[PDB]
């Protein structure tokens, strides 16, 4: 939806587990959090390795 | 409550520290929302660190 929300219709918050870090992870031990997805940009990260 | 699975071979020696973060020093994230004396809810964060 407009809100950056995924939905049925019906209009209903999908939801499900929340992501963390950086890349992102999934926290499956955490409560079902609503779906969203962002259009904002991924920030740049350094080289840690190589 | 909290019946955990554990899978017997699944060490955390990659690394030490906590801060609810370092998903290497541990094994599982798990959290049991819980209630205070007004039903404030709360995030028990538990892990496990084999």
């Amino acid at each position: 939806d407009e809100n950056r929300n995924l939905v049925n219709m019906q209009g209903m918050q999908l939801t499900g587990y929340p992501a963390t870090g950086t890349p992102p992870t999934i926290q499956q031990g955490a409560n079902p959090a609503p779906i969203t997805i962002p259009n904002t940009l991924m920030a740049a990260k350094s080289t840690t390795t190589a | 409550s909290m019946q955990i699975n554990l899978n017997s071979t699944d060490p955390v020696p990659s690394k030490t520290p906590f801060s609810v973060s370092d998903a290497d020093s541990y094994n599982k994230k798990g959290t049991v929302t819980v209630y205070d004396s007004q039903g404030n809810a709360h995030d028990m964060n538990v892990y496990f660190v084999k």
